[PDB]
């Protein structure tokens, strides 16, 4: 849980 | 979200969209596992409402999303309409979700975990970008 | 007007409950947690949504969008259900079913 | 409250009824339900 396979990208 | 930012498609796997029989998105939700979703008690969800997972662009007609049906709703009985305290609801699906790259679960904390003020967190959703 | 089609994300700081009372007075209970007031805000349609923060490698659900400014003010913080105060209820529920 | 009684979606501040500045982030296709005094309820759709 909590580990997106598609890593989140923020500013 | 006001002043929010368009997210990377699929980068937030647990985020679901709740929709009524009329088709309107009214609340968000989070998959804690394949059979359960956590949302707000004040969303007043019913078993005729649908949970949509794995989506990014709700206005798309080609993306492969998972329209999951709801078996039962559990609104925290302690929820107070006047104070909006204990604002939580758990959803048990009829159509279990199939986890993969674009559909996953978020972790749950323990009752004793402490997240200090000042900590940078993140919030997501399909809420208004201006009211 | 009309809820956006594409998923949105935003970064924001958590606030201590005492601080939060600055904007919401006594309406802030122990089972709630605030975040924002940093030029970002949750708006109609985000409720039920998640508020995740990292704890050893993983995004954990610290809050669930609940309520806030009626105009979605970026200068006031939004309020969330403090999951740590509700996880116990959650656990019991998942076991009884 | 003051020299009168507030309605369901009203709060008493400064000894006067007034609509609440609070709203649940729920999306209401028809907007928030309105109370007898014209004030929007904070967490119930119309």
């Amino acid at each position: 849980c909590g580990v997106p396979a598609i890593q989140p990208v923020l500013s | 979200i006001v002043n929010g930012e368009e997210a990377v498609p699929g980068s937030w796997p647990w985020q679901v969209s709740l929709q009524d029989k009329t088709g309107f998105h009214f609340c968000g939700g989070s998959l804690i596992n394949e059979n359960w979703v956590v949302t707000a008690a004040h969303c007043g969800v019913t078993t005729s409402d649908v949970v949509v997972a794995g989506e990014f662009d709700q206005g798309s007609s080609s993306e492969k999303i998972q329209k999951l049906k709801i078996a039962k709703v559990f609104k925290n009985s302690k929820y107070n309409s006047l104070t909006i305290n204990n604002d939580i609801t758990l959803l048990k699906l009829s159509t279990a979700a199939s986890f993969s790259q674009t559909v996953s679960a978020v972790c749950l904390p323990s009752a004793s975990d402490d997240f200090a003020a000042g900590t940078t967190c993140v919030t997501t959703g399909w809420g208004l970008t201006r009211y | 007007a009309n809820t956006p089609d594409r998923l949105q994300q935003a970064s924001l700081p958590l606030l201590s409950n005492t601080n939060c009372k600055k904007y919401w007075g006594t309406k802030i209970k122990d089972a709630m947690i605030c975040a924002g007031a940093s030029g970002v805000s949750s708006c109609m349609g985000d409720s039920g949504g998640p508020l995740v923060c990292k704890k050893n490698g993983a995004w954990t659900l610290v809050g669930i969008v609940s309520w806030g400014s009626s105009t979605c003010s970026t200068s006031t913080p939004g309020v969330y259900a403090r999951v740590t105060a509700l996880v116990n209820w959650v656990q019991q529920t998942l076991a009884a079913n | 409250c003051g020299e009168k009684t507030c309605s369901p979606a009203q709060v008493c501040l400064n000894n006067e009824c007034a609509c609440t500045a609070i709203r649940c982030m729920i999306f209401c296709p028809n907007g928030f339900k309105v109370d007898e005094n014209g004030c929007e309820y904070p967490c119930t759709c119309a």
